[PDB]
């Protein structure tokens, strides 16, 4: 190969996995601020469906 | 945290319905004819005031 495609070749290889490495640490600071404040979609943990409470008239009413 | 409110014990004295349950329950399909309507505001205001303090009167 000439220098040059081994050349310019390197350098594509060097930018995508230097980007895959970029994105791998946001990865990990992301996770890190997901687990901890809880206000990303990951780590939802799930808790009770309000569509279940009966708003009904109930039978006694200090309710 | 906060105090909780209570009326006075002159708020809770009304004259008392002093009769017995069969008593109550014999003229209890008139009752619910004739009065009607006070019956109604009050348990209409039950449901939904939901306290007992905001249906006194």
């Amino acid at each position: 190969d000439a220098p040059e495609k081994n050349y310019e070749r390197t350098m594509a290889i060097l930018q995508i996995e230097s980007e895959k490495a970029e994105l791998r640490l946001k990865e990990l600071e992301v996770r890190r601020l997901m687990r901890a404040k809880g206000d990303g979609p990951w780590f939802q943990y799930p808790t009770i469906d309000k569509a279940l409470i009966d708003h009904s008239p109930k039978a006694t009413p200090d309710n | 945290p906060g105090i909780v409110e209570l009326p006075s014990l002159e708020d809770l004295k009304v004259q008392e319905v002093k009769v017995s349950s069969s008593v109550l329950k014999a003229a209890a399909h008139h009752y619910g004819a004739q009065c009607d309507k006070p019956n109604k505001e009050f348990m209409l205001c039950r449901w939904e005031e939901k306290d007992p303090r905001r249906c006194l009167e």
